[PDB]
């Protein structure tokens, strides 16, 4: 009986890509 | 004086995630029986779910000066290594020391893939999940763990039987739904993970609630994640807002909420985030390439 503290998410670099789509786009 | 029905009711609040509870029902057994071999490797992990690190630590330090035969001793000491460290070389090292001491002992195994699930060697961690599973049969909690790690490394399919699996056990458990919308985030199914992951809040929240914050707080994190990726930037911040009054220096949530401002085009108060957030993690590798297109921006008015 043990646990690991609950898979934290963090910024990848490829994350970027939704700021790239935003102006590319707009 | 019969007192094996307790660690039974004891084991269920550990599996349902009501810590408190099952703390209260434990020290009333180990009032009586400390070197209780079934009922300790519960009470050790819910002073480590509640951030017991005082206790754990005269606990843990104590079974070993008395009780160097106790497989269970090296197990203390381990899981107490890995609730704080950074000794994380040492915990490996004693939880080893207790499975070359009775290899059917399967707490052990747990805790030891946990020392290799931290670590990033995937390979290894799983090894010992599924020795684990198989010294702890009808317990859900290696086969989370198993679920997961496939997750991880792009088993979708095997990752969906053992979160399916472990959810037909304790279908009540948070950190079961957690890491399931986890891995659909991983998948780009970020839909689907805006789901999972309110769902564990609620069962969080309202039902098992008692501020289980400690030792805690992603969760809130992750939520903020799912919502800037599901272009919902406005309740993105909300997330993260309270994932910083849960930890009021974390670096991380400072370069998440920056990020978002930039992806909505507030850029003078995006780059005030992504300054106090170098201000505590200085390498910061993702704060830094984007505080670069905001001034590239800037000379250009």
């Amino acid at each position: 009986m043990l646990r690991r503290k609950p898979t934290r998410l963090e910024l990848k670099l490829d994350d970027i890509e939704e700021f790239e789509n935003i102006r590319k786009d707009l | 004086e019969n007192l094996d029905v307790v660690v039974s009711l004891a084991e269920r609040h550990y599996y349902n995630c009501d810590f408190k509870m099952c703390y209260k029902l434990t020290s009333v057994v180990m009032e009586k029986d400390p070197f209780h071999a079934s009922c300790l490797p519960v009470h050790i992990g819910t002073l480590v779910e509640l951030n017991k690190a005082n206790e754990l630590f005269y606990l843990s330090h104590k079974l070993v000066d008395l009780y160097p035969s106790n497989p269970v001793s090296w197990f203390a000491v381990g899981c107490y290594y890995l609730m704080v460290g950074h000794k994380n070389e040492h915990a490996r090292r004693y939880l080893s020391k207790a499975t070359t001491l009775e290899k059917t002992y399967g707490p052990a195994w747990i805790a030891y893939g946990h020392s290799f699930a931290v670590e990033s060697e995937h390979d290894q961690a799983m090894a010992a999940y599924f020795t684990a599973a198989q010294l702890m049969k009808g317990c859900h909690l290696p086969m989370l763990y198993i679920g997961l790690e496939y997750g991880l490394t792009n088993n979708s399919k095997l990752a969906e039987r053992f979160f399916s699996q472990a959810l037909s056990i304790a279908p009540e458990d948070p950190f079961v739904m957690h890491e399931v919308g986890v891995v659909a985030f991983q998948n780009g199914e970020w839909k689907t993970a805006e789901k999972w992951f309110l769902d564990a809040l609620e069962k969080i929240k309202a039902i098992g609630n008692e501020v289980t914050v400690d030792k805690w707080e992603p969760l809130l994190n992750n939520l903020g994640h799912v919502c800037r990726k599901l272009k919902k930037y406005a309740e993105a911040l909300d997330y993260h807002r309270q994932a910083l009054v849960l930890i009021p220096q974390n670096a991380s949530t400072y370069s998440a909420i920056g990020y978002i401002h930039s992806l909505m085009g507030n850029f003078e108060n995006a780059v005030d985030y992504f300054h106090t957030a170098l201000g505590l993690r200085r390498d910061d590798t993702f704060s830094v390439t984007m505080l670069g297109h905001c001034i590239e921006m800037y000379i250009g008015d």
